């Protein structure tokens, strides 16, 4: 459960970066 | 070939330098990568503090297991971009900091061990994508210009 919420947060952060820089 | 080998060694240098930065152990991609990856690491440590507190990273093997399980879940959709790549370095630092706090076996070389599994994941999951998308100088750095 902890690994899923971490992974999902990293996905979300990665998305944030991707959206900002494109 | 030799090109894939050179690519892995370059990724390893990037990972080693980032992790050295994380632990204050004594190039432009390195500089920008360090800043953005650290901003991610800080976000994770602040916002997922209780989840990170559900793990005790008492050994290098435990660090590797958790890194791979989390990264595998992150990357399960097969999506690759520079944002995603940055998060791999960041989570490696997050785990290295925990390992330094919680490791039982004396390990002064832990950042070297972590840099190796971090470099392997990056190469194995994103290495081809990196060369297909401008590499570090013409791809990654250009994201900031
Ligand atoms: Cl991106
Ligand atoms: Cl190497």
């Amino acid at each position: 459960r902890a690994e899923v919420q971490i992974a999902r947060k990293l996905q979300c952060i990665a998305d944030q970066f991707h959206r900002l820089h494109t | 070939g030799s090109m894939a080998e050179s690519e892995l060694m370059h990724i390893h240098s990037l990972a080693e330098h980032y992790l050295q930065y994380v632990l204050q152990v004594p190039s432009q991609a390195c500089r920008v990568l360090q800043r953005v990856a650290f901003s991610v690491q800080k976000e994770v440590e602040k916002n997922l503090k209780s989840y990170l507190d559900d793990f005790h990273v008492e050994s290098i093997d435990t660090a590797r297991i958790i890194f791979n399980q989390v990264m595998e879940k992150e990357f399960e959709d097969g999506i690759i971009n520079w944002g995603r790549i940055v998060t791999i370095f960041a989570f490696g630092g997050v785990l290295l900091k925990k390992l330094k706090q919680e490791q039982i076996a004396l390990d002064v070389s832990a950042y070297k061990q972590v840099s190796s599994f971090v470099a392997e994941f990056i190469m194995n999951n994103t290495g081809e994508w990196i060369r297909q998308n401008g590499g570090w100088e013409d791809g990654f750095i250009k994201k900031f210009e």
